[PDB]
RNA sequence: GGGUGACGGGGAAUCAGGGUUCGAUUCCGGAGAGGGAGCCUGAGAAACGGCUACCACAUCCAAGGAAGGCAGCAGGCGCGCAAAUUACCCACUCCCGACCCGGGGAGGUAGUGACGAAAAAUAACAAUACAGGACUCUUUCGAGGCCCUGUAAUUGGAAUGAGUCCACUUUAAAUCCUUUAACGAGGAUCCAUUGGAGGGCAAGUCUGGUGCCAGCAGCCGCGGUAAUUCCAGCUCCAAUAGCGU
């Protein structure tokens, strides 16, 4: 009701697949309006649900009174995931990693220098 | 290799001759009338000045209508106009020169506070600054020396969410309203 | 009279460049020998070991002792009487003891009424003098 | 020549004192006010003589 | 020829004008990978996270043999006056590859961090008791208060961050700031230091102890029984999240 969202340097990537722009959220008296609340603002003023809306970046300012931050609406989920960042799918859970944990791959491909040709125990390793 | 900027540099110069006794009556004196908080206070801004003063001579000694001192000169006067320490008529460069530390401080936020009413002495003015308390156009200025400009002067005031600017009442008045209803009343 | 003339420079150079080594200062950055001389080889401070605790009788207007310590530089391996400061300062100080050692303000030159000695004692055991004699920290035992 | 004795002889003897408790001194730019106050404000009187901040007959 | 506490430069510190000093160090160039030599591959190497030798160091050996190179990043020992984590990540910048997809101690991210640099709290206001002085009034004494300054009573509530901490934001994932609820100050407290107080040089001929001793003192000096110079107490002064050496 009292949040107010408004545009800025708004772009129609035609070739990127998406409407990309800076959000400026007035949001006095409040915590930084989260980013999900954004979104479904976003929606409502873009008429374009919130699955395609990615928003990130959001700085607050001193005092209070305004946040900024990037966002922007794909066309579509089939585009929203092909010209988008993994971890920002990964944000809104839909295109989450795997748990390695680098270092246990870079052990694993550290063997393996040692043995030639066994599949099954280059397979193995660790 | 690296990102990382390290351009950084002094704000001030510490006073060769170091007890020069004049010196420290003239500079508690300037911290006196402007409720500065320390020697340095003053030397930084006595720093500014002298960059100026040094400018403004390099300008001078510079032939006229030469586009050099003609552009720079004209900036450092608009400069100087803008923060509301020389006026405009006044600028032509040489006036530069005659001017002084006392001009620079009366255009400090702390110094538009106690002036601009609203404080209640030099030494009120500032700690509300700091408090979070008051706001220049819309941002709340921290920061004493906050130099105001001479455009920003007329839209300085109290935060809108800040008990002397029409706000909810600080934690003190809070909890003795609490202490009324609970437990006297 | 000067050389004075336009195509001087080399003349005018090269006998100030001579003449530089006149200049007491100068000679002392630029020949080695101080370097060499130095037991603190061109340091601030230096680590040593206290050898023993020595008596210094101090020059002639100002009669007193003084309170000194045998430093054995680890560095070099030279030798230095560093003088302990402050009042009953030595007593802190034991034998074969780890100090830190200073120059005295002087870069060379002796201070004071000590005869000879161009260094003071700054730690002792990691500790640091000053802190002991506060009664801040304490010996470590 | 000349013992290494005494040493901390005077240090040692002296008549040993608490420090007091007076209060807390303000600080920062607060002592700095109460310092410019009393050299130019409260006092500014009819002199006589010359002045001293820590004289004592 | 010798020396260099010599990698060169951009630059850095000082500065009136001239200078002096510094530049191992984030860009450019160069050199080298324990030392010297040789060479294969390849467009490019006389590559060292390639070989082959010798030397120097070192490691297992069933004693016939075999393997080694942190002046990458971490880390350790050693050396010293002298210097950070065996951390997270390819999200950014870029690079390499057959490559939109993999890889990167390059690179970023935290952690350590009083090298240094920027901002900047440690209190502010009131009426009181008072203590003083430009005005008005009064011969002086006294009074009316626009003006005001010090000490108190914390007398009075008001304001606040430090802090604790839900929640967002941040972010690769976090932290930090930032925003933000809720708790969160009577100074016994949320306690400001470091140096000095004979001169240079700001500031005690104060008060105790010492007696040419201990000690201070960059220099001039102080100390030999009234020490403005020592050790202490009190006050004072300078700079102040800093100040000594
Ligand atoms: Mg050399
Ligand atoms: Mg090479
Ligand atoms: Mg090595
Ligand atoms: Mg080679
Ligand atoms: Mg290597
Ligand atoms: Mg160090
Ligand atoms: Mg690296
Ligand atoms: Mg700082
Ligand atoms: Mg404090
Ligand atoms: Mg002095």
């Amino acid at each position: 009701d009292t949040v107010t969202i408004r545009t800025r340097k708004f772009m129609t990537n035609r070739l990127l697949q998406r409407k990309q722009m800076v959000i400026d959220v007035l949001h006095p008296g409040k915590a930084t309006v989260p980013k999900t609340e954004i979104r479904e603002k976003l929606a409502k003023m873009y008429k374009t649900t919130p699955d395609v809306i990615f928003v990130f970046g959001f700085r607050t300012h001193f005092g209070g009174g305004k946040t900024t931050g990037f966002g922007m609406i794909y066309d579509s989920l089939d585009y929203a995931k092909k010209n988008e960042p993994k971890h920002r799918l990964a944000r809104h859970g839909l295109y989450e990693k795997k748990k390695t944990s680098r270092k246990q791959r870079k052990e694993r491909k550290n063997r393996m220098k040692k043995v030639r040709g066994t599949a099954k125990a280059n397979v193995g390793a660790g | 290799p690296v990102a990382r900027s390290w351009v950084c540099r002094k704000t001030y110069v510490t006073p060769r001759r170091p007890f020069e006794k004049s010196r420290l009556d003239q500079e508690l004196k300037l911290i006196g009338e402007y409720g500065l908080r320390n020697k340095r206070e003053v030397w930084r801004v006595k720093f500014t000045l002298a960059k100026i003063r040094k400018a403004a001579r390099e300008l001078l000694t510079l032939d006229e209508k030469d586009p050099r001192r003609l552009f720079e000169g004209n900036a450092l006067l608009r400069r100087l106009v803008r923060i509301g320490v020389l006026d405009e008529g006044k600028m032509k460069l040489d006036y530069i020169l005659g001017l002084k530390i006392e001009d620079f401080l009366e255009r400090r936020l702390q110094t538009q506070v106690f002036k601009l009413g609203l404080a209640k002495s030099i030494h009120h003015a500032r700690v509300l600054i700091r408090q979070r308390h008051i706001r220049v156009r819309k941002q709340v200025v921290n920061i004493p020396s906050f130099i105001v400009r001479l455009d920003s002067q007329k839209h300085i005031d109290f935060s809108l969410r800040s008990p002397y600017g029409g706000g909810r009442p600080g934690r003190v008045k809070r909890k003795n309203a609490k202490k009324g209803q609970g437990g006297a009343g | 009279g000067k050389c004075r003339g336009l195509r001087t420079a080399r003349k005018l150079r090269s006998h100030r460049r001579d003449q530089k080594w006149h200049d007491k200062q100068y000679k002392k950055a630029h020949l080695g020998t101080a370097l060499k001389a130095n037991p603190f080889g061109g340091a601030s401070h230096a680590k040593g070991i206290v050898l023993e605790k020595v008596g210094v009788e101090a020059k002639q207007p100002n009669s007193a002792i003084r309170k000194c310590v045998r430093v054995q530089l680890i560095k070099n391996g030279k030798k230095i009487t560093a003088f302990v400061p402050n009042d009953g300062c030595l007593n802190f100080i034991e034998e074969n003891d780890e100090v830190l050692v200073a120059g005295f303000g002087r870069k060379g030159h002796a201070v004071g009424d000590i005869p000879g000695v161009r260094f003071k004692v700054v730690k002792v055991a990691n500790v640091s003098l000053l802190a002991l004699y506060k009664g801040k920290k304490e010996r470590p035992r | 020549h000349g013992s290494l004795a005494r040493v901390g002889k005077v240090r040692g003897q002296t008549l040993k004192v608490a420090k007091q408790e007076k209060k807390k001194k303000r600080t920062g730019r607060a002592k700095r006010r109460m310092q410019y106050n009393r050299r130019f404000v409260n006092v500014v009187p009819t002199f006589g003589k010359k002045k001293g901040p820590n004289a004592n007959s």
